[PDB]
């Protein structure tokens, strides 16, 4: 996956 | 979808609320093109990060599954980046405002290669918003606009229902500024037909750093990689 | 100054009139990427004339410098023969149809490079004006919006703004006679102009496809002069 | 130019 996967869901 | 049950109102103060900061950029004055795109690859790499979040706020937002989220952040992050941009920009006649520390003209873009055109193009933006006396409401309202619209083609009613709703808030705005019936839908002409031209300086600008990536000549962020590798 | 003293009625009327024939292709059912790019290629260069002579008709476009004309048309070119691909589309789900002679699905676009993006954003357009139940009335307004406004930041640039906003009170003209309600009305405007971001998007994105197999091998003199017209 | 031409034919 990305990173923006991590921020959206953090 | 709580976002279809807000008045114009409630829609106005939830994205105002929802503003990012303005950040700053880093300091000790002194520009080279190595550093001129240090800072504004850097700045650009902290502002993701509040847009995220604010892409959150933004009603409706939430309701899009993870992956529509992600598509439409990838889309439209240069957009929005740029429309900050130019309306912080508007009372600076002829000065891009990137940071309240850092503060360009035209004359400072041409260190740069084909950045000369971009920069132009944003300073045109900015006298557009100046003219038709562009407020902050309008503003959030054009900004969220652009985070639905621009990778919608690529559920879906959704998001329709969202943007006539914003639709309906800049109506709403306009109505209560006083502007005749008519005045309210070329006004309303007026504002997205400038979305045409923020898309055509986002892809301009696309270019631009996929060249600057491809050549070494500024180290991207590898979020930023991730963003600009969804437009390749 | 006659573009300005045009009602509604005989604003949509001058743009109708002033329409653009459908050219047929070369298209001669053989069984490539040379072939398929060729005949595009060939259709757009023959439509560019019909859209230059059109774009004389439409209403305050003379009234421009020959140098605003120019400008004009080497920014929104491909534009405009992009949303009058996905209008004439419009009926075709899954199809784009370049000619009457040439119709073609996503299948197709795959067999050249990068060319199957494009492909599907047209054609998610054209299924986006079908959902819309776009009229012609409409869309003949659009694509001359999209001529005055696609350059218009690139005395005289009142003018622009001017006709700019007489074509959107034509468009409100023709939704208060369709029968929709006001709320309706700027709603259905929205969503029509929201969709010029996309038309300027797929725009952008073909210039660069053309500008690639431009350095790699043939467009015509004319098409080559409306493409060094962007980088 | 072609299209300074066109234009003006
Ligand atoms: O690595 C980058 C990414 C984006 C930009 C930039 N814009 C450009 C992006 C590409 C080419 C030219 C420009 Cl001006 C920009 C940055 C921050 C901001 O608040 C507004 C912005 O428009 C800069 C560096
Ligand atoms: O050399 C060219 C120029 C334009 C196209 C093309 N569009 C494209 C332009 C660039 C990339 C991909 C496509 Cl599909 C096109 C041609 C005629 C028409 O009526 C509508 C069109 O959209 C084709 C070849």
């Amino acid at each position: 996956h990305k990173i923006l996967h991590r921020l959206l869901q953090d | 979808s709580l976002a279809l049950s807000l008045t114009a109102d409630q829609m106005v103060s939830a994205l105002l609320d929802a503003e990012p900061p303005i950040l700053y950029s880093e300091y000790d004055p002194t520009f080279s093109e190595a550093s001129m795109m240090g800072l504004l690859t850097n700045l650009a790499d902290r502002e993701l990060v509040h847009m995220i979040n604010w892409a959150k706020r933004v009603p409706g937002f939430v309701d899009l599954t993870l992956h529509d989220q992600v598509h439409l952040l990838e889309c439209a992050w240069l957009e929005i980046l740029m429309i900050g941009l130019v309306w912080r920009s508007m009372e600076h006649p002829g000065k891009l405002l990137f940071a309240p520390n850092l503060l360009l003209d035209r004359n400072q873009g041409k260190c740069v290669e084909g950045m000369v055109e971009i920069f132009d193009m944003l300073l045109a933006t900015s006298s557009r918003f100046r003219m038709m006396n562009l407020q902050g409401e309008e503003f959030v309202c054009l900004k969220s606009i652009i985070l639905l619209n621009s990778g919608v083609y690529t559920e879906k009613d959704h998001i329709h229902r969202v943007l006539d709703k914003i639709t309906d808030t800049l109506i709403h705005l306009m109505a209560k500024a006083g502007l005749t019936l008519q005045q309210q839908h070329q006004r309303l002409a007026q504002l997205l037909l400038i979305l045409s031209h923020i898309r055509h300086m986002s892809n301009k600008g696309m270019e631009h750093l996929y060249s600057m990536k491809c050549k070494n000549v500024v180290p991207l962020s590898d979020l930023l990689l991730e963003m600009l590798d969804a437009h390749r």
